[PDB]
């Protein structure tokens, strides 16, 4: 069915609407959003179809006190899109009491655009952990479309922040919102910047303007993530036969993403397989190793080559990965896109549960315990003191972060008869 | 190709939703004004309207299963396919044979793409405290997925690839009718509609599964408006479904690629044999 | 082709065999028949055929049809059939277009009567539709007079909703008449006419033409018992129009008295409010059963209509039902 | 037979104006009004005809105190009509009054065209609610035309006010104009401000110009609905039959009206029916829904897909809706026009009697009962308190139109064996 996208924070609106930029040189419209006659696809699961010759993408545009949103205007895609939902803090408590008080109207914004198609199959949550105005809001409105409506699937685009060490309130804020990912989200597509960063600098030489271009990168991923169901493939071609493969347990969501053109700026199965499997053409930074993995094809793929290709693995021992199941490598194929200039025709995905990941959370994990040993890092906001006045809540949240670790050191090895 | 072999996957994923609940009744219970309307419904949304010819296409059942090949309690998920007219000079290629062995086949496609659907359905129901279950329902739904995949791109996707090469170098049309029944041939006999048992093997272990999703939605919906006596069904659900896969193993080693299914099926080589054959 | 279609003019007739016959104008035929009407309740020996062509005239160059060819309209003149000493003037009246020049060989009397069986159906749902439509006019009408009365408000609401699953069944025939009876066999008329190159084809179309009319329409041998139903459901609309009238010859009339007798006044009026208790049971008990036997004719028509022709009728049978009203009753 | 079109009003007179362009446009005259030889089509029911070669609209121009009237002077259309109507308040009342007091001469005008010719039908009221000189007036001669004559119908085009809270004075009007409109008109053609607004802030870009704007709205809608009479269609193509099958109680006379083309500044049938259902293509603003539907079309239209789509959405289960009745969709073809450019060739009407704007009553309903409380905006003039010394018609005139939302409140369900 129909699928509502729905965008917070100042990056996620710039990425989405660069992905919807994207898309617009995908799809037969033109950047004014009128169509053209040159073209199969689908344009129903993100676009309103009217016969207004400008399709809406079916997104949901909200913002505190907009600043780069009038950047946004200036465009020529101030035409494509007009759903009039544009209305004007610093830590997650603070922005989670502002989007407490306002969730009436905000919440009729959503109540609009589910009346106004019949079919609702999911909702994709564009936001950015620990991002100051996206952070809170996104959570709280997070909470309440699961708490609405339990019949529909819940996804997420988020980038993680990492610095390597500067925001003090940072590790409080990423845990609260993980907290609210692994219990009021079904699936999440985590990304960082710093591996975004490090293939952006391995390509280019760029140091100061990475944001420009790292955008650009998170564009491709996620016009490449939905290729398959744009495009009617025969597997996985809906969001919840995508999801149903990719958990194998219920506290596990979190898909590692990688694309196989490094730069773009002749080819079998066997040599992107291959080229796949390597850790510098995956986007996301003691035994670590996947539990199952799912590779998907875009590109001029001779079907008997893929059986040999996945024989080739078999026979490699690149397969050092050992959990508790059955539930194997996956290979998926769907079609290059047609209708735009497409250089490097052969192109790969990768959607895969590792536990490396969990290293990265524990690093969260480590922050805020010294800043929770500290106590003069929380910055006794007041709003945060009315909302949580013993901040125990943190704590709680520490507490269910502790036994997601300890689930995923136990999901490492093939020994999962016993929860861990 | 594009109905039968499914090649627009979107017409199907919206006519499944719309027609299940209606298709799932016993004989005699359904009226064809009712099912033609939302099968030429299915197609004219769908993005399948392209081609020319989208009224050829009609709906009937079989209600004489594979036996035939040499229903009466329930219809549309036992007796139910398409048949795809033909005109006078294109009934000297595909003629009635043709479509009838093409019927064979889908509709034994029908129930995989059928099942699976069930499990992704019963998957979004639910999203110390028993877990079990969760195992058993990503175990089967990974293995029909797996099964759906290899025939899509071991069979019949590469056969239709040689048969765009062997119809343009015809020369006369004896050679497309010999092309023709040699596609035929090989799709028929390298899918399951072969064996001289026929493999009911699969048709039980497909069989355990929906009882499966049948049995876990009914407790769950009963729980949340005993719990070892629900256990025992599900326990001997994954021995069955053991037993039976371990018999289509056996039935595959014994009859000389095509051990491809098991590479995938079990990438580490894990259940690869739980008993020595002979 | 050429020399009969503009030396005889063939063609513009077959455009007025459409417009005239088979209602396929329209305006001229309910203009005629606003006019008509004191006329026709009347017995028809009291009529004679210059009064028709008379009032004929006014209709002709009121309405669009003065537009088109003087041949066309010269031949659209009245006919009556031959008479009975019991009569009525919507039981024999016809519209005759006639066919000169040596056109007979293209255009049989035995089309003629098929022709003249199709104007009769299409005549009586035309006559009933008018009836029912004043039934909403008295309603509209005699309400808002009756507003110092709201005793008479059951009976008058239970009229009010018996009007409007009329106004459903004669708002349900009169398309499937349309799009399916005079649109989908014109379609294919005029296709056949337009490619085909000799006489033999074009008559052998208009054959199968009027033949698949006599199948549509509820004229052929087997339906005749769906005619008989039909017929029913007609009886309680023109019944109608004589048991709401028979409300206001004695509730509008004690309002205007009771107004006199106010006016008197700037010991009666008890017994007036009395023959109301008398009164109102007896209306309310004849409209219910009246309602009923209305409903149970319709239903078994309903009924009656499931084993019909395969696909042709079975349309019809979706038209008069699409709320499941005869299957949440039935 | 012929109808008389009154327009009063200045915003009234515009659109009556508007109307006339629209349909002189439409009708083969030229601006001056001679005749041109292109041209099927009447111009009987709204145009006298004389041969002076410029006939006359059938329109009655009634004022008070002209201002726009002169703008409506410097036109081509000048020579379009003078039948010398032009005449020289606040409030419902006032404006009640200064009706009452010149009745005769404004009644010899309506005798005067009701004489000129020898057939009538119908009475359109083109009128603004509570919109000051339209207001008191309109309802005056409303009850008038009604009383004089009762073998004709009455038909209203009006507006409704709605600005979202400025006139205090205005749920008194409208509340007695609504009485007005119940009882002394056969069916009310219901239309408001809000909704059109809100389409044309979708479709153009307008914040301040917004009245030139939807009056163009406005009249596309009024010849839209008047395509069938003038030009001869089969069904309803006469008022009376048109207002018999849309009636099932003769309390509810208000008539839903939409638009497919949302904006023209290939098809099949069960496209533009389904994208007619839609609330977006709708332009009137607990379980509320349809009694019964009228749906229009004008267009090349194939006739056996009318069959197909009104099939359609008999599957689609877009018939959540339920009253007590059999009564149900209706479908009407009708012509496209010739003779003017004709781009956006299928175009729809719907015709229906929703119970949604019941909700719109009782704001008005809310209002005038608060204000009835504080007892500070009622403004107290002197004809008002001449009129009606203990405001006691107002008070009738609540009950009568809370007898109207409790009868509109058991319309919506099933169970109306008795009454509500």
């Amino acid at each position: 069915r129909e699928i509502i996208t729905l965008q917070l924070g100042q990056c996620g609106n710039q990425i989405g609407f660069e992905f919807w930029k994207q898309l617009c040189a995908e799809h037969g419209i033109s950047p004014e959003g009128i169509v053209e006659e040159f073209a199969t696809d689908r344009k129903d699961v993100f676009f309103y179809q009217a016969d207004d010759e400008h399709y809406i993408p079916r997104a949901v545009l909200l913002d505190l006190e907009p600043r780069v949103i009038h950047s946004i205007l200036n465009s020529p895609y101030a035409k494509l899109y007009n759903p009039e939902n544009i209305y004007l803090g610093n830590n997650w408590a603070s922005g989670f009491s502002q989007g407490e008080k306002i969730h009436e109207d905000i919440f009729d914004i959503i109540d609009r655009e589910a009346d106004g198609s019949d079919s609702l199959e999911g909702f994709v949550l564009c936001h950015s952990i620990a991002g100051g105005t996206g952070s809170g809001l996104g959570s709280y409105l997070l909470e309440r479309l699961n708490d609405r409506y339990p019949k529909k699937l819940v996804q997420t685009y988020s980038v993680f922040p990492n610095q390597d060490e500067d925001v003090v309130v940072q590790p409080y804020n990423s845990l609260l919102t993980l907290k609210r990912l692994t219990q009021n989200a079904d699936c999440v597509v985590v990304l960082d910047n710093t591996a975004l960063n490090r293939i952006a600098t391995d390509r280019l030489h760029i140091q100061n303007p990475s944001f420009s271009q790292i955008n650009q990168l998170v564009s491709t991923i996620m016009s490449a993530s939905t290729t398959t169901l744009r495009y009617p493939g025969y597997m996985n071609n809906d969001l919840i036969g995508l999801i149903a493969s990719l958990i194998p347990t219920p506290r596990l969501h979190f898909l590692m993403t990688g694309y196989t053109p490094l730069t773009t700026d002749k080819t079998t199965v066997l040599d992107v397989m291959r080229r796949l499997l390597q850790p510098k053409n995956v986007m996301v930074s003691t035994n670590h190793c996947y539990i199952a993995i799912l590779n998907i094809i875009q590109g001029e793929v001779d079907p008997t080559q893929v059986h040999k290709s996945l024989q080739r693995i078999r026979e490699r021992k690149l397969a050092n990965f050992i959990p508790w199941g059955p539930a194997s490598i996956q290979v998926a194929l769907s079609r290059k896109s047609p209708y735009l200039p497409s250089a490097h025709r052969v192109s790969g995905l990768m959607m895969a549960n590792h536990t490396s990941i969990s290293s990265l959370f524990e690093r969260t994990c480590r922050q805020y315990d010294k800043l929770r040993k500290r106590e003069a890092f929380l910055e006794q906001f007041r709003k945060e003191d009315m909302f949580k006045d013993n901040f125990d809540e943190m704590d709680t949240s520490r507490e269910i972060v502790q036994q997601l670790i300890d689930e995923y050191h136990a999901a490492t090895r093939p020994d999962y008869i016993s929860w861990g | 190709k594009r109905y039968f072999l499914m090649d627009q996957g979107d017409f199907f994923v919206h006519f499944m939703d719309l027609a299940e609940e209606e298709l799932r009744k016993p004989v005699e219970d359904i009226t064809p004004p009712r099912l033609e309307a939302l099968l030429e419904l299915a197609l004219r949304m769908s993005t399948a309207n392209t081609d020319p010819f989208k009224d050829d296409l009609k709906i009937d059942l079989m209600p004489h299963d594979l036996i035939t090949q040499l229903e009466l309690a329930l219809s549309g998920l036992e007796a139910f396919s398409f048949d795809y007219i033909v005109k006078w000079p294109l009934s000297l290629i595909i003629n009635r044979k043709a479509l009838t062995r093409y019927q064979m086949l889908f509709r034994h496609m029908f129930y995989c793409k059928h099942v699976e659907r069930q499990l992704c359905s019963v998957w979004i129901s639910n999203k110390q405290w028993f877990a079990g279950a969760f195992t058993l329902r990503q175990r089967m739904l990974n293995f029909v997925q797996n099964i759906q995949y290899y025939m899509m791109f071991e069979v019949m996707e590469p056969t239709w690839h040689i048969l765009e090469k062997n119809l343009k170098s015809a020369s006369n049309i004896d050679d497309v009718l010999g092309h023709h029944t040699g596609f035929l041939d090989t799709c028929l006999k390298d899918c399951m509609l072969t064996n001289p048992e026929l493999l009911k093997v699969f048709s039980k272990l497909m069989s355990v599964c929906v009882m499966f999703t049948n049995c876990m939605q009914k407790f769950t919906q009963s729980m949340k408006l005993l719990v070892s006596g629900f256990e025992a069904t599900i326990n001997k659900f994954d021995k069955n479904f053991s037993a039976h896969l371990l018999d289509l193993l056996a039935r595959l080693s014994i009859y000389s690629g095509m051990a491809s299914v098991i590479s995938r099926l079990d990438f580490n080589g894990f259940y690869t044999e739980r008993l020595e054959r002979l | 082709l050429d020399v009969l279609n503009k030396k005889y003019s063939l063609l513009d007739h077959m455009q007025a065999m459409r417009r005239y016959l088979l209602l396929g104008q329209g305006d001229f035929i309910r203009h005629l028949m606003d006019l008509l009407k004191p006329e026709l309740v009347r017995p028809a020996t009291t009529l004679y055929q210059h009064n028709l062509t008379g009032i004929l005239e006014t209709a002709v160059r009121a309405t669009n049809a003065q537009f088109d060819s003087p041949e066309i309209l010269r031949r659209l003149d009245v006919r009556l059939l031959e008479v009975s000493p019991g009569d009525t003037g919507w039981d024999v009246f016809s519209l005759d277009y006639h066919v000169d020049g040596p056109i007979a060989t293209v255009f049989t009397r035995e089309c003629m009567s098929h022709y003249l069986r199709v104007f009769n159906f299409l005549w009586r749902a035309k006559r009933m539709e008018y009836i029912l439509t004043d039934i909403r006019k008295g309603h509209m009408c005699n309400a808002k007079l009756l507003r110092n009365m709201p005793e008479f408000s059951g009976v008058l609401h239970q009229c009010h909703i018996l009007a409007s699953e009329m106004v459903h069944f004669i708002h349900q025939m009169q398309y499937y008449i349309t799009f399916e009876v005079l649109e989908c066999s014109w379609d294919e008329l005029w296709n056949k006419v337009q490619q085909a190159q000799d006489l033999d084809h074009i008559i052998a179309a208009h054959e199968v033409f009027l033949d698949t009319i006599i199948s549509r329409c509820l004229l052929d041998s087997d339906s005749r018992a769906l005619l008989n139903q039909l017929r029913a459901v007609f009886d309680q609309i023109i019944e109608l129009q004589n048991a709401q009238d028979a409300i206001y010859r004695a509730a509008l009339e004690e309002l205007q008295r009771r107004l006199q007798f106010e006016e008197k006044k700037k010991e009666e009026e008890n017994k007036r409010i009395g023959e109301f208790k008398e009164s109102i049971p007896k209306m309310c008990s004849q409209l219910r059963i009246l309602t009923h036997f209305y409903q149970g004719i319709v239903q078994q028509f309903l009924v009656l209509l499931t084993t019909s022709s395969d696909e042709s009728l079975r349309f019809l049978s979706f038209r008069l039902d699409f709320n499941e009203h005869y299957k949440a009753r039935e």
